């Protein structure tokens, strides 16, 4: 079983600023099979990044995935108001898939 | 491209069983992987297991082994999660989640592009 | 070893034949 530790627990930023979110995996993620998800209150989560850096159609340009093995980063370039949600990372590199504890990206002030 | 709808909120007592349905519409059902992912209140997502309906190829997270059963019905495009020996710690919203595709009958991506709306199951006495 | 998450990939590559 792979543990995905997310850092930081709580990002506090302003609209238009830049968000860098970390995901640390306790072992190497098989074939870089790591995804990122957005979840707004009461909503089901939404797929942002798959295969570490790929982007599904309809997902916004400002979102970017990167990394390999044990460290991964989700970046948002220009925080729009609609981005202040919770974000989860996921690995599916082996049969036993796991999620990270998630990062709360909240509006500071 | 695909819409998933789940059965509705359910209230259970400890020691009982719950079965949650996820019905799929759009695209094709049999050869795309469907997983169940739950979320306790205030806390984060947890992957429980999944199925490929063609041949009912199952895969279960170890911590639910023995309590969990996942089944798929090809004529109704509906997948089912059965969790038994319930305890209050099992209180959560349960989600069905299906594989995405590249480019609706396109190459599967593994990662979960399509979610049901969730099903709150409360276990209490 | 084998990853359950790869199985459908194979099911796809197959169809592209059939
Ligand atoms: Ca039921």
């Amino acid at each position: 079983e792979i543990v995905l530790t997310q850092s930081p627990g709580t990002q506090s930023l302003s609209p238009g600023e830049r968000a860098t979110l970390s995901c640390r995996a306790s072992q190497s993620v098989g074939n870089n099979k790591l995804a990122w998800y957005q979840q707004r209150p009461g909503q089901a989560p939404r797929l942002l990044i798959y295969g570490a850096s790929s982007r599904p159609s309809g997902v916004a340009d400002r979102f970017s995935g990167s990394g390999s093995g044990t460290d991964f980063t989700l970046t948002i370039s220009r925080l729009e108001p609609e981005d202040f949600a919770v974000y989860y990372c996921q690995q599916y590199g082996q049969s036993l898939s796991t999620f990270g504890q998630g990062t709360k990206v909240e509006v500071k002030l | 491209q695909v819409q998933l709808v789940q059965s509705g909120a359910e209230v259970k007592r400890p020691g009982s069983s719950v079965t949650v349905s996820c019905k799929a519409s759009g695209g094709s059902f049999s050869t795309y992987a469907l997983s169940w992912v739950r979320q306790a209140p205030g806390r984060g997502l947890e992957w429980m297991g999944g199925v490929i309906p063609l041949l009912t190829i199952t895969n279960y997270a170890p911590r639910f082994q023995g309590r969990i059963t996942i089944t798929a019905d090809r004529s109704t495009s509906t997948a089912y999660l059965e969790l038994n020996s319930l305890r209050p710690e099992d209180t959560a919203v349960y989600y069905c989640a299906r594989e995405g595709t590249t480019g609706w009958l396109g190459k599967p991506i593994g990662a979960f592009a399509h979610w049901g709306q969730g099903t709150l199951v409360t276990v209490s006495s | 070893d084998p990853n359950w998450f790869d199985i459908t990939a194979q099911l796809w590559e197959f169809s592209q034949e059939l």
